[PDB]
């Protein structure tokens, strides 16, 4: 080990790493990328091998220290703790709802309204009533008979399509 | 509401057709903080190595190893790995690491 | 327990309707409840199954 | 170095009623004002718990079979209880976990450790006696962490070996009863979970002696064992275990 030697008689430093999988548990890993997180927006979230869709707000659960999951009466994971930043977080689930279609006879008419059930307007003739999102139907002050019922005490008729 | 009712007439109603089910927008994966990295430094930048008829045996547990910047480093003149892959070698978690 | 039949209607579908969510958890012969374990640990031949 | 101490009173262990200890915390979800039903490794509701003293002449170290789960009471004033040892033969035939805190720090290990007959600690009246191991050959973990630790202390503790995952669930109680057991409820929080990997039968606790021959200071403790069985959990408004029932001590709590 001269520092004249010509390549093949330099020396070289050797490690060589030996991976093996025992009948024990396995601690040495890679790390796991962590992102940024976001709020308010429906996501696919996977905190700590635990997967899932859904809105993630702010929580006022406090948790105990050792504590990291939430859940129901149902056994569903509604609330969760961040890793990086020690915080609660809920779980809502992302928006679904029926679709609904309120119309006349084809007969009569062929204007047609949108009921988006449990369905908040934002996120969707605009009219928010407590069975839903309702497009297409001009709301107003005055009391009818029910001629088509909506719900919540919400009816529709034909007069273009009024709620 | 006609496909739905298999008539090209519909008659006065509320008619359910469909679901509006919302889509996901993003995908965020939250880990804890990256600590108790593994000693690679203490075997890869030692001051004196050993020689090859007494070679050095490192156990190497509860630790998380970063081979990337091992791969990344472009120090070392031979890479070569037998059963795994760079990428293989940060997705899968093995019980014991000898160097 | 004046008002017990209104009671028992309403305590019978929040029952009923808690018994369908609790019945997701159950695996049903399967490797998992979660149909996300099964898309990630199998290939299509055995997932299918 | 090993030491056989040959100045101690024969006397059988004593019973005693678990009353509604044992309790801990089955999982890492938090719950708030429902009730939970678990099937895990628990301690019977009044079971008899086992009962060793260390008084003055009482110095209770033997060495007990670990079963499926180890409930361990500690009615503790001064600390005289520092560690435990776990394995199956506990020589360096096979191999041993080691539990220890003495006077500065808290070191788990995983050795071959050639154990003493009598392994103990011991403290001059400042802690200048270590005899616990002879010799330590094929060490394959290593783990620090921080200190863990009339009878002013209760410390319970719940070991479980479970899928070669070694659970320590703990709690710290203020206490001021002479004598037995406190009767009332203490939910037991996850402490460690530790990755062994090894086979676990029998166990033995660590005593610290006071030299000024030998006086063991005034400590008892209390080994209950785990069963699998259901219990029905209460949590209350801030996620804390305030009420449990054993599905199978009487037909009223069935
Ligand atoms: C303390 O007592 C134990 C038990 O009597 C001793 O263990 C014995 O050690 C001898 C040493 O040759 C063996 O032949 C016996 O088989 C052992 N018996 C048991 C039950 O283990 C122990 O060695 C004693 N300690 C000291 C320092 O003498
Ligand atoms: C992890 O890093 C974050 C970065 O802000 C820091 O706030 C936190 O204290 C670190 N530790 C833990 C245990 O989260
Ligand atoms: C060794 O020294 C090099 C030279 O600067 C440095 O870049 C590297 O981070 C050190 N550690 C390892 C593990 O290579
Ligand atoms: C506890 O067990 C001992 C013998 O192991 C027995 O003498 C005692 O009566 C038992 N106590 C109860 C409450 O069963
Ligand atoms: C664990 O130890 C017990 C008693 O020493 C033995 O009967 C059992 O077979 C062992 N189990 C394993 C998996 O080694
Ligand atoms: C406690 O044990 C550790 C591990 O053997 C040792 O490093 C430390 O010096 C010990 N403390 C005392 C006061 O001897
Ligand atoms: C355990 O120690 C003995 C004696 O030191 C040695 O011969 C044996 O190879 C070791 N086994 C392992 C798995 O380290
Ligand atoms: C829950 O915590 C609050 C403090 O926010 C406390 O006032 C209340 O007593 C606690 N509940 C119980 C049952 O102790």
């Amino acid at each position: 080990f001269q520092p004249t030697y010509g390549v093949g008689y330099q020396p070289y430093r050797v490690v060589v790493l030996s991976f093996e999988l025992l009948h024990a548990p396995a601690t040495v890993c890679g790390p796991k990328k962590s992102t940024n997180l976001v709020k308010n927006k429906c996501v696919n979230f996977n905190f700590n091998g635990l997967t899932g869709t859904g809105v993630l707000t702010e929580s006022n659960k406090k948790f105990l220290p050792f504590q990291q999951f939430g859940r129901d009466i149902a056994d569903t994971t509604d609330a969760v703790r961040d890793p990086q930043t020690l915080e609660i977080l809920d779980i809502t689930p992302c928006s679904f709802g029926g679709v609904s279609v309120i119309t006349p006879g084809t007969n009569t008419s062929n204007q047609v309204a949108v009921l988006y059930q449990d369905v908040n307007c934002t996120e969707v003739n605009v009219f928010q009533t407590r069975a839903g999102c309702l497009i297409g139907a001009e709301h107003v002050n005055n009391s009818y008979e029910c001629d088509i019922p909506i719900g919540a005490g919400i009816c529709a008729s034909y007069q273009s399509i009024i709620a | 509401t006609k496909c739905t009712l298999k008539s090209f007439t519909v008659e006065k109603g509320i008619y359910q057709t469909s679901n509006f089910r919302v889509q996901p927008t993003e995908s965020i994966v939250r880990f804890p903080n990256i600590t108790n990295l593994c000693p690679f430094g203490e075997v890869f930048n030692a001051t004196r190595f050993a020689s090859v008829y007494a070679w050095n045996r490192k156990r190497i547990s509860n630790c998380v190893a970063d081979y990337s910047v091992l791969y990344n480093s472009a120090s070392f003149s031979t890479f070569k790995c037998y059963g795994v892959s760079p990428t293989k070698l940060n997705d899968l978690c093995f019980t014991n690491v000898y160097a | 327990s004046a008002l017990g039949k209104l009671q028992d209607v309403v305590n019978q579908n929040a029952q009923a309707l808690n018994t369908l969510v609790k019945q997701l958890s159950s695996n049903f012969g399967a490797i998992s409840s979660v149909l996300n374990d099964i898309l990630s640990r199998l290939d299509p031949p055995e997932a299918e199954v | 170095q090993c030491v056989n101490l040959t100045t101690r009173t024969q006397l059988p262990p004593a019973y005693t009623n678990s009353f509604t200890r044992g309790v801990y915390y089955p999982d890492k979800v938090f719950r708030s004002s429902v009730l939970h039903s678990t099937q895990d490794l628990f301690l019977p509701f009044f079971s008899n718990v086992t009962w060793f003293h260390a008084i003055h002449k009482r110095f209770d170290n033997p060495v007990l079979p670990f079963n499926d789960g180890v409930y361990f009471a500690s009615t503790e004033k001064s600390n005289i209880i520092r560690g435990w040892i776990f394995g199956t033969t506990l020589d360096s035939k096979t191999q041993s976990l080691l539990i220890v805190n003495n006077a500065t720090n808290v070191v788990i290990k995983v050795c071959e450790f050639q154990f003493c007959n009598d392994p103990f600690l011991g403290v001059y009246y400042m802690e200048s006696e270590f005899r616990v191991y002879s010799s330590a050959n094929n060490c394959t973990f290593e783990y620090v962490s921080q200190p863990f630790l009339n009878f002013k202390n209760l410390r319970e503790f719940v070991f479980k070996n479970i899928d070669g995952y070694f659970k320590i669930y703990s709690k710290h109680t203020p206490i001021n009863l002479v004598r037995d057991l406190p009767q009332g409820f203490s939910a037991l929080e996850p402490l460690v979970d530790l990755p062994i990997g090894i086979n676990i039968t029998r166990f033995q606790t660590l005593l610290a002696l006071h030299r000024s021959g030998w006086t063991a200071g005034a400590a008892a403790y209390y080994v209950g064992y785990l069963q699998p069985r259901t219990f029905l959990l209460k949590y209350n408004e801030n996620g804390t275990i305030t009420d449990a029932v054993d599905c199978a001590l009487d037909p009223l709590s069935e």
